[PDB]
């Protein structure tokens, strides 16, 4: 306390902060539905050449 | 000038942003404007005023929230730009917005002020060097690698079905109903002020939201569960609070497959499956019942493509073979797509540059755009 | 040209002062009015009929005390242009009030009245070339130098919470009631009358209030601790007697809890904080429980926030973190974030010039109260 | 068993209630709940501790009042059992709650658990031989002639927007806002504490609502009153005292048509009617123009029909002819057509009797709740 000591009301002998105890999807995975891997590089060397 | 363009996949609830040729979607967030409704005082505190992104999402509470695109139009288009304007910004992109050709996406069946509007600001306001305004189930088909196909999604505000036969659009059988997540995050919203937790706030429909993304299943029997009696599952707020949920958490998906509940006389998912199919030739119904690719966000459901292979079958023909195929990340597969198309070759005459725009104008976006 | 600003904070019954970019309040003195009760008769007495300033104390026995400003409210406008002056007089600050601007600050939710009056004596009396009149809660905050938090201070006329997140007041979920130090004060003064002892002398209201300010805690079971008879500890005079004080130690600080023992309806420092940020949002709630701050003089008392803890955790939901953060410097943080409000430079363009007053009036302070 | 069916208007602002075919309620006491604050020390003093109506009107100082019905929800059961025994009790009708059918209203949208624990405090506390639920819109449409019509009613506690066309109600379109008289005698306290006259107690509330409905009025336009601050009429308090207003007899009531005031993002009242017409059926925008209806204890402010002509004429397309009909009995409105509902042999029809509840439960309420 540099600065805090000079003034007449300062509390201490008390603790400053007062806290509490600090204690501590699945339609992909369904079966109506044939689920696909998408995998980009596959689909990209697949439409590598395929002109418009 | 042709650099690694810009995917911009837009979303009337989460946008989906990032160059071509990444595997995902590096940038993604939600569609909303949120600005302040509270007074500030404290000098130093948060700056802008607008907030658009992950600031957004962090401290929702303290702004209000409104939405700039509905039903897949957009509604207001200054917040769009500051939104496209945040997508090259700092947090997201940190690129210039004319050194890179621009992909955007779009429904079906959207107004024709949407195209010009949009491409009006891409070659106006950034100087985008050339844009491609673009479906949804065609960047579907080339993310799953396939070329044919009925794409079916259920974004936040369109879910439409646009079918396609190796590569060729009909746009005749395409059905399309603005009936989606957004409407059943508001159906849910309807049910839980009929429950008690009645939730009103801006801020807090993002909640709603939540519940709706999270304790939300759809029942393969539609009236037996919709007439009995629920267990009420718990649920936990943000604030620390616990929510009896109940009945409203099935009947408040119900809504996609039966819009009466909402009071609208339209279809649900699976006639608009069944009509897009039906509505096209005689010899492709067989290719297109065995070639089903769900897409959008609201096809996440539990216990969604069981009733959807249950009204299905109740309404095609029977000794039909019917197959429902999805990728896995199905929030993801218009951008991949997306980045695929992109990063090819033919996307140098795929798109409409500047120098069209400043020829012919709007036109020139509706002749490239099919 | 301007010059080093003066932070006249003012208060129900201490006033501070003390010029800005300081760290102490170099000149606090209590905010009442002491005019001698008795009869001049030698010559070479005491002068000047009016004894504001540690003269005051020095001569409690001698002066009727009188304050002038209850729960917050001015009510003897005279009196305080006479503690005013004092605060500009030779004796504390030894300047003029032409030559410095003025912090002054003022609880939440007071009458239209007392910023009016305000403005016309600090601009038709003292000569002030600028004013602005701030919060209490804000100026905490920027002494703790936080951004966040719920702001709990207790002066001695005025309780209030003003839940503050990321610098953003919400000037709709700021609670205030006015039952504070002062009605302790007096509310002891009534125990101690019920034991036995008369203190019907306002300048012995002093002592009463030496007797609340060191010889009383909070108990954290309050009915099974008045069942016990306590020691019944003795405490002294500025006589030299001796009181008994005994039970009325423990149940005179209750009255910030219970203001049902005052006979007046109303809601505790407890229910104050916790309906304080009950009434914000719902998304800035578990950190507005975190960051509770306290103030004011009030929440000094021996186990004070223990007991704050234990109401909170009976109303706040179930397993929050709560942090109530009580500072050594309590008395004086609305000060020391006066000094820092007014030691930077947005501080220039945040209050209200002379010439402003001069040509709108109230309209100009009453547009500038956050 | 049955003669003359007990109509029953619960309001949570005022509870009207009488026999069938009564052209006028006989008993309109308000819905609050007096309990005694100071003690009885006198012998041969007040009997009782639970004041109800007349009683609690003149006694008022004695008392803290509890409402027990809040924003059309009721909190505190034992209340309004009290209440509706007070009904039945000799003061008010001298009958039993076995001999009558029983028509008690309820607003709009409540939660499914009023309905229920209504009727089972009217069917277990209460042996009422037939009970039947309301909506508080198509009474007033019965006891104003009309048939299609758009009841827009404010009570106390809940206002709401119906559209009935021919008899037919369109649920979807209902819309319904929690801000009503409440709201308005709150904000008007806070606006007497910003004028410095405070209220806290509970007994004095009532003197804030006295305030509202002897002194308040609505301005014709928001900013031509604002800025010119106008004078300050006085008005007489019970005990002889004075207050003047001035900015706040017309500042508190505009919390209907912008409850922004208030910290609360929703819409007005004007945007309440308005959005539930325009969310009806394209054909049926004139009829509903043109048939407005008011009624609850909200509507009858000075000035309050212009600025609601004015309003919906802002938001109306033009030319549109906008009529509101506005009877002179807009506080007893619902019950008149309660009176002329439970008169009609129809009603023998709608209601539940008590077998059928005993077999069924809450479903058979649900079931017959239009
Ligand atoms: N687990 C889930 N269950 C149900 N709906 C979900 C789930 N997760 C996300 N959603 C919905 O997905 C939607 C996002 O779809 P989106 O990909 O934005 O479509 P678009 O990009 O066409 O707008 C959100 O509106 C949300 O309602
Ligand atoms: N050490 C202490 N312990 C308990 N109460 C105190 C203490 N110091 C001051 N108080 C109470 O606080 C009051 C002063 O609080 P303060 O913060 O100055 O209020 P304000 O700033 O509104 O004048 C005094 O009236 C006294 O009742
Ligand atoms: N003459 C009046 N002018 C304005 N407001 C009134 C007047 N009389 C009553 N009120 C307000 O309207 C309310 C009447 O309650 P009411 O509208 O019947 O509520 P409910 O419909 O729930 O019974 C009163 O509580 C008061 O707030």
């Amino acid at each position: 306390d540099p600065k805090y000591a000079d003034l007449p009301g300062i509390a201490r002998n008390e603790p400053d902060v007062y806290e509490t105890s600090d204690l501590p999807l699945e339609e992909l995975t369904s079966t109506s539905v044939e689920h696909i891997i998408v995998n980009p590089n596959a689909a990209y060397d697949k439409f590598k050449d395929k002109r418009v | 000038i042709a650099n690694q363009p810009v995917v911009i996949d837009n979303g009337s609830g989460v946008i989906k942003a990032g160059f071509a040729g990444d595997q995902i979607p590096k940038y993604c967030f939600p569609n909303y404007v949120g600005r302040p409704k509270h007074v500030r005082v404290m000098a130093g505190a948060l700056e802008g005023d607008i907030f658009i992104g992950p600031k957004a999402e962090e401290h929702r509470g303290l702004l209000s929230i409104r939405y700039p695109m509905e039903h897949g139009i957009v509604k207001d288009w200054n917040d769009m730009e500051r939104i496209w304007q945040y997508v090259y910004s700092k947090d997201q992109l940190q690129t210039f917005s004319e050194e890179h050709p621009v992909l955007l996406t779009e429904a079906p069946l959207n107004p024709r002020k949407n195209r010009e509007r949009a491409a009006e600001v891409f070659f106006e306001t950034f100087n985008v060097p050339a844009l491609f305004i673009s479906m949804q189930a065609v960047l579907s088909l080339y993310a799953t690698g396939r070329t044919t196909g009925v794409v079916l999604d259920s974004g936040d505000g369109v879910t439409h079905a646009v079918p396609i036969y190796e590569g060729f659009a009909m746009p005749h059988s395409i059905m399309r109903i603005d009936i989606a997540g957004r409407d059943v995050s508001r159906f849910l919203r309807l049910y839980l002020r009929k429950e008690g937790y009645d939730f009103h706030s801006s801020s807090e429909f993002e909640i709603v939201k939540a519940i709706k993304e999270r304790a939300c299943y759809l029942s393969i029997n539609p009236q037996k569960d919709e007439t009995l009696e629920t267990e009420k599952a718990q649920y936990y707020l943000p604030d620390g609070s616990t929510i009896e949920i109940g009945p409203s958490r099935f009947r408040a998906p119900e809504l996609l497959f039966r819009p009466d509940l909402i009071g609208e006389e339209s279809e649900g998912i699976h006639e608009v499956l069944v009509f897009a199919i039906q509505k096209s030739d005689m010899d492709l119904r067989r290719t297109l019942f065995s070639n089903i690719v769900l897409s959008g966000g609201s096809t996440l459901f539990k216990g969604f493509g069981d009733r959807l292979l249950s009204e299905v079958k109740k309404l095609a023909p029977k000794d039909v073979k019917i197959r429902i195929s999805a990728p896995q990340e199905r929030l993801y597969s218009t951008w991949i797509g997306g980045s695929i198309l992109a990063s090819l070759d033919t996307f140098k005459k795929m798109w409409v540059s500047k120098k069209e725009y400043e020829e012919d104008g709007a036109r020139s976006i509706h002749r490239k755009t099919f």
